């Protein structure tokens, strides 16, 4: 709900990959070295279908 | 509206939830949770607008 | 050829079997059986090839053929001692 | 009866999973030991990280110990010591491995964006296969009660439903856990039942998944590859050579990272063995377990989840994935300062002694030991290194038909490295061809440029038949020549013309070549007068040879001179009778075109010599009286300052809208900076009296300043209208006009204010050139990536459809024409005459039959000509289709490389564009390029029908559209912003505007057609280079749009499986392979499909070529997965491995070794 519906919603397609922006709209704990990369693999490269991998994920 | 969407509903709620922001792991206690935000912006040891 | 090599590719289309071509020729001629057709005249291998091309000798066709009779006459004319081998292992 | 058991040649190369067992084929041996190299003695320990025994020795031929030394004993193992005595670069190739307790999962079939071993076992990533591996949340390994198959339990419940039944649904935790867990899956069984269930009264609400796990299972099945591979039990070790420890300079040792990471997973992994036999309690054990996977994890590839640290540096560790995921240094080669060498010829240059001498070092030794002189190798050597004069002129035997190819650093294109024939310069530096100084667009600011020694004969033969400076004439961007004489040369021919009365003059009349003893003779000027004399021309027509023509001209001196330069052919004269500025250009490309190459050549070596002589010999210079500032300048300013002061005025009691005065204002001193301009320019062009027999007549200014304007030579009029006129205009960093241009000039005093003024200019000026600079290699990169993997192939196949070539037009409203878009194509067929004829079928339009297409009038503007974009081909370009645009005459030879000379041509221009209805600049090539819809895009009628209101505004909604006829309709949906274009009732075509708005490239290609979006995109891009002037061919963009248009998508049922996107390769290949191979009803039909520059070239068929540009550690492990195998016939992955290019000088190579592979 949240997460799928912001990170849909706003990131169409954020023009310049605007990274420093949905990582703060996240729970749990922050500053970790681990969902960084679940992110910069899922805006570009398998476009449209990839952001529809990323939620069933 | 910022009220609207603040969790926190006291001062010890606040300060927890800060130094799980601030340090991420270790559960937050009463003496952590208060010296953390006391040395952010009210201590010269850890802040200085010189 | 010196610039172009240009008037030798008309003789064999595509620049690159040129060179292939031009280079089996010169490599002919700097290590083994040397032996020009066109003078000299104190130029590299690497030209030498070229002028044999425009001039209108040692082609593709050509060198395959004389490799053919050099076989031929490597093989043909030196049969008596493989044959004596042949026996060797009945 | 082959079978070969060697290290001989491949035709391909395999990618896969590799067994324990597998990895333990390459193993020499196991490391069980943490230590590297001896405190004391610094040997190598017994079963370390460098062990002897097991990898190879230290020396070359001595064992450990040393029982052995010499060559006695290089195939016998020592006594003391199992060592190997062979080489020492055995243990650069030597493997090994360690064999782990408890097994590991592998960090990328692990966690590599999609969970390979997740989505191969259907089960959440970082969710449920992590806290079921990390000793957590035990899970389940199949169930025939209650319990399902793969569900997640905790202890409680582990307990409880073992106490329930237990003792028959057993299922451990962690990576065993996980590894019986893909043990046990089928993936037969799963791959017939999937396709069942995956089939059974479902709409498009499943048929996602189901299609994509489908799709993956089966090439996992098929891939031959097990599922128990994916996590690994025993981990291999790579070679101590790639990761030594090596002492540096008195002690410090230097050593990898990866030594610290098989420490640390040697130490851990020790620990786990030692605590599985001593007591075990659970904790400890598990724990140690999750540190053994922390040290794995962090060895393969560190990533990736808070970096391992330690080695005392504050940065991460460099993990096997960090040294393979992300400039190649030759011998024989070297670099300098170039200067400029009027008296070379354009198949030379300048290349220094001592520099020569060092580069052709084993040339000269066997050149030396062959003719005698040193008696041997090392006495050549020695010869040599004490420069004994003798050794000077051997040089000059070496180098004398072995040209050396020529580097500048900023590579935009194919004329970036051009070889020519070394000519020994007392110096050290490197002299270059003047002519050849615009290609590698050098300046002689202090620019420095390298060499190369092409040591293969046939690489010699490669650089004097190809990358030879003579074979380069032409552009191969542009029809155009490209080694155009420049400033200097072009002014002095210049100077050479410029018909001037009186003076020295009358019509003395002589022939031809007399003329010069009459210039050096003096008497007579040489810019006079005109003059007469007799002129032997030269023509040919039909039968060719050449027919005389004498006749009298009214030439000049100079005419009458330099047209001793001209060669035998020629129409003559009047090719001199014009003057030296563009047609300079064109009198060499005429020369080209109606001669051919060698006498094209001469007449450049003549023309840049008669240019710098002349040129010297006129002394035009540049003092401060040579910018005559006009009269009208402050009567100008003052007029265009009082209209303003009206408007000032009108401003301070209202009246005009004040709010816009700003504009109005700079429409004003703009007016006035083109008063000043053209006052400038109308008094600096003409002026002069002279004085001619009985005086008073006017020419054009002989002002030096004008002469370098009026002929090229860097002369622009902006720059002299900022020299003697004024600067107009001045951009203010808010991105806005000061209305307060600078009225002073350089001839003039410049105040402190307009200078800090124009210092902005200056800044964002030199800010934008090096962005631009960048961005354009940028795209560049893109574009060559996408491109270089056709080649013109299969000489020329069949066809005739292909793109209407028509003038391009904006004088519908603008009056705009050039006709010049149809050279050197092959025709489609007879494209028809005012009448009958004309025109064949394969006819590739001459330079001269192109001018035939204007003796058909004006009516005849539209010939259809085949493209790259069209044609029947399979896997390259057919070579009619393309053309011949080269620095060749004739059509590209086959088995050329037209995709990276295409996108070199294309990102070559880049550093001239300027970045910002209209975007204009690089990024809206860029954009074109990458097939992205506009900001608002319009929209189009699908299907011609009836235009009626389909529900105002009834979802949702927004308006809808519904255009319907014939049968079937449709529902586009309007979202009320943005009006419309037709009313209801009124009908449409099929892909009719009804939006009026930017188009999208997708709806053209989808609706309209290729040949439309095609056209679309070159008519476009285009349109943005001739704002910025810059000539290239339409040819190369057809080029990239070709296989910019690769992949598409079927649409009904066959043999491939329907939603498939797939590219019209395998698809033609096998829809010609199907209607007469068993029935045409088991293929359906493709759609073209756009995608961008970036979308193609993320698809290719070799994982290595994908492995160089795009994310190696995902290319590389999903290639992993499915047994894939390179095989092999790209460009780039063909260059990576070291072998022939499948292009150019190879390519008979690859066919040959093509065809050869059809046996087995
Ligand atoms: N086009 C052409 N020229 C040949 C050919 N063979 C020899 N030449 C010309 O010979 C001239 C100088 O060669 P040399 O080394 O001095 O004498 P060489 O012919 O015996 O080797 C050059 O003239 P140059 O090129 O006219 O000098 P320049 O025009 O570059 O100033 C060279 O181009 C050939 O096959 N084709
Ligand atoms: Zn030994
Ligand atoms: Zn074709």
């Amino acid at each position: 709900q949240s997460q799928l519906k912001l990170l849909v919603t706003r990131g169409k397609e954020q023009g310049y990959l605007t990274y420093a922006e949905v990582n703060d709209h996240l729970p749990e704990d922050i500053v970790d070295s681990d969902q960084i990369e679940d992110i910069i693999q899922m805006i570009n490269d398998m476009g449209i279908q990839v952001m529809e991998e990323a939620p069933d994920a | 509206e910022t009220l609207r969407v603040d969790p926190t509903n006291d001062r010890l709620s606040a300060l927890v939830e800060i130094y799980r922001m601030m340090r991420p792991g270790e559960p937050p206690t009463r003496e952590a949770a208060e010296s953390l935000f006391e040395n952010l912006f009210f201590s010269e040891d850890r802040y200085d607008l010189s | 050829a010196r610039v172009t090599v240009q008037d030798a590719v008309e003789k064999i289309g595509n620049r690159f079997d040129l060179v292939l071509v031009a280079a089996r020729r010169a490599r002919q001629m700097q290590v083994g059986g040397k032996d020009p057709l066109v003078p000299e005249e104190n130029d590299k291998t690497t030209v030498i090839a070229l002028r044999e091309i425009e001039e209108g000798l040692i082609n593709n066709q050509i060198l395959d053929v004389r490799e053919r009779q050099e076989q031929q006459e490597q093989e043909a004319a030196e049969l008596q001692a493989v044959t004596a081998i042949a026996e060797g292992r009945r | 009866l082959k079978a070969q058991t060697k290290t001989e040649e491949f035709d391909a190369i395999k990618i896969a999973l590799a067994s324990p067992d597998m990895i333990r084929s390459w193993s020499f041996g196991e490391v069980k030991k943490p230590e590297t190299i001896n405190y004391r003695t610094f040997k190598p320990e017994r079963d370390g990280l460098f062990c002897a025994r097991i990898f190879g020795p230290v020396k070359d031929y001595e064992c450990l110990c040393g029982k052995y030394k010499r060559l006695k004993h290089r195939g016998v193992i020592c006594e003391k010591c199992g060592v190997e005595v062979t080489q020492t670069k055995v243990r650069r190739e030597r493997m090994g491995h360690i064999e782990l307790a408890s097994p590991t999962a592998h960090i990328w079939f692990l966690k590599s964006l999609p969970s390979r071993i997740g989505l191969l076992l259907d089960m959440p990533l970082r969710d449920i296969e992590r806290v079921l591996y990390f000793e957590s949340y035990v899970v389940i390994e199949g169930g025939m009660t209650n319990l399902e198959r793969q569900q997640i339990l905790t202890e409680e419940q582990y307990l409880d439903a073992l106490e329930e039944f237990g003792d028959e649904f057993d299922a451990k935790m962690g990576a065993e856990a996980i590894q019986a867990l893909l043990k046990s899956m089928d993936l037969e069984q799963e791959c017939e039942q999937l396709r069942e269930e995956l089939n059974e009264t479902n709409s498009e609400t499943k048929r996602k998944k189901l299609t994509k796990r489908i799709k993956l299972l089966e090439a996992f099945v098929q891939s031959g590859n097990k599922p128990e591979w994916m996590i690994l039990t025993v981990l291999p070790v790579l070679p101590p050579d790639l990761r030594p420890l090596v002492p540096l300079d008195g002690g410090r040792f230097a050593t990898s990272d990866l030594n610290d990471l098989y420490r640390r997973v040697i130490n851990r992994n020790n620990r786990l063995k030692r605590l599985l036999d001593l007591a075990a309690p659970d904790i400890i054990v598990r724990n140690e377990k999750r540190m053994l996977q922390e040290a794995v994890d962090a060895l393969l590839d560190n990533g990736r989840r808070g970096r391992a640290i330690t080695g005392s540096n504050k940065r991460p560790l460099k993990s096997l994935a960090d040294m393979i995921k992300g400039g190649k240094r030759v011998d024989y080669s070297g670099r300098s300062v170039i200067t400029v060498g009027p008296y070379l010829r354009l198949h030379q240059c300048g290349l220094p002694k001592k520099m020569a001498l060092e580069l052709f070092k084993p040339f000269i030794y066997g050149k030396l030991e062959l003719r005698g002189l040193a008696t041997t190798i090392k006495a050549a050597k020695k010869m040599v290194e004490r420069e004994e004069a003798v050794v000077w002129d051997i040089l000059d035997e070496v180098i004398r038909e072995h040209p050396v190819l020529l580097n500048r650093a900023p590579t935009l294109h194919r004329l970036g490295i051009q070889a020519f024939e070394p000519v020994l310069i007392e110096g050290k530096a490197i002299q270059l061809h003047p002519l050849v100084c615009a290609a590698y667009n050098a300046d002689f600011d202090g620019d420095q440029m390298a060499v190369h020694v092409p040591l293969t004969l046939e690489a010699q033969l490669e650089a004097r038949a190809l990358m030879m400076s003579t074979n380069n004439i032409l552009s191969p961007a542009n029809g155009e020549p490209i080694i155009v004489p420049s400033q200097d040369v072009v002014l002095g021919l210049y100077y050479m013309t410029r018909d001037c009365v009186n003076a020295k003059g009358e019509g003395m009349v002589l022939t031809g070549p007399k003329e010069a003893e009459r210039l050096y003779r003096s008497g007579l000027a040489s810019l006079h007068a005109r003059v007469k004399v007799r002129i032997t021309e030269y023509e040919k027509d039909a039968n060719g040879e050449l027919v005389a023509k004498t006749s009298l001209k009214d030439t000049t001196v100079g005419r009458a001179i330099l047209w001793m330069i001209v060669p035998k052919g020629l129409p003559y004269s009047i090719v001199n009778q014009a003057l030296g500025k563009k047609a300079i250009s064109k009198m060499l490309n005429t020369c080209y075109r109606i001669l051919g190459l060698k006498p094209t050549v001469i007449f450049a070596d003549q023309i840049m010599y008669t240019g710098f002589a002349y040129a010297a010999r006129s002394g035009a210079s540049v003092g401060i009286d040579d910018m005559v500032i006009p009269e009208k300048k402050h009567e100008i300013i003052s007029e265009a300052e009082a209209e303003v002061a009206e408007i000032q005025e009108q401003f301070q009691s209202g009246l005009v809208t004040a709010g816009e005065r700003y504009n109005k204002v700079i429409d004003i001193w703009a007016a006035a900076n083109d008063r000043v301009s053209k006052a400038m320019m109308d008094n600096l062009q003409t002026e002069t009296v002279i004085n001619r027999d009985g005086q008073e007549e006017k020419q054009v200014s002989f002002n030096s300043i004008y002469m370098m304007a009026d002929s090229g030579a860097r002369g622009s009029a902006a720059q002299i209208r900022q020299l003697a006129g004024m600067r107009g205009l001045m951009a203010k960093p808010d991105g806005s006009i000061i209305e307060t241009p600078i009225t002073a000039n350089f001839r003039e005093g410049l105040n402190v204010l307009q200078y800090f003024i124009s210092t902005h200019g200056a800044r964002k000026g030199l800010a934008d050139t090096a962005l631009k600079t960048a961005n354009s290699g940028y795209l560049t990169r893109r574009l060559v990536d996408v491109a270089q993997d056709l080649v013109v192939t299969e000489d020329d196949c069949g066809t005739h459809e292909g793109i209407m070539m028509t003038p391009v037009i904006e004088g519908g409203d603008v009056k705009e024409p050039l006709r010049d878009r149809v050279l050197g194509r092959v025709t489609a067929e007879d494209v028809l005459k005012p009448g009958t004829a004309d025109i064949l079928v394969p006819r590739n339009t001459l330079l001269h039959e192109q001018w035939c297409d204007l003796l058909e009038e004006n009516s005849v503007d539209a010939v259809k000509v085949r493209s790259v974009v069209s044609c029947d081909t399979d896997f390259g370009v057919c070579a009619h289709c393309y053309g011949r645009d080269l620095a060749r005459g004739h059509i590209i030879n086959k088995g050329e490389a037209i995709g990276v000379i295409a996108a070199q041509s294309i990102g070559e221009p880049g550093t001239q564009l300027t970045m910002r209805d209209i975007t204009g600049g690089l990024p809206r090539v860029a954009d074109l390029f990458e097939a992205r819809r506009p900001k608002e895009p319009a929209i189009l009628a699908e299907i011609s029908g009836i235009v009626s209101f389909g529900k105002e505004t009834k979802g949702k909604r927004r308006l809808v559209i519904t255009p319907v006829d014939g049968s079937d309709p449709y529902e586009e949906m309007i979202p009320k912003w943005r009006q419309l274009n037709v009313f209801e009732g009124e009908r449409v075509e099929r892909g009719d505007v009804i939006s009026d708005g930017p188009e999208a490239p997708h709806d053209i290609l989808r609706l309209r057609g290729v040949h439309a979006v095609t056209r679309y995109i070159v008519n476009e891009v285009q349109d943005v280079y001739r704002l910025q002037g810059v000539k290239i061919n339409d040819k190369h963009i057809e080029v990239i749009v070709r296989q910019m248009l690769r992949k598409a998508t079927i649409v009904n049922a066959g043999s491939s499986d329907f939603l498939e996107g797939e590219q019209v390769e395998y698809s033609r290949v096998k829809i010609a392979n199907r209607e007469l191979e068993a029935n045409g009803k088991v293929g359906a039909t493709y759609s073209r499909d756009l995608l961008g520059i970036t979308k193609a070239s993320l698809a290719t068929e070799s994982f290595i070529s994908a492995a160089s540009f795009q994310e190696t550690t995902r290319v590389l492990t999903e290639a992993a997965v499915a047994g894939k195998r390179d095989e092999l016939r790209g460009l780039k992955e063909n260059v990576i491995v070291g072998r022939l290019i499948p292009a150019g000088t190879g390519y008979a190579y690859h066919q040959d070794r093509m065809r050869r592979r059809a046996a087995g």
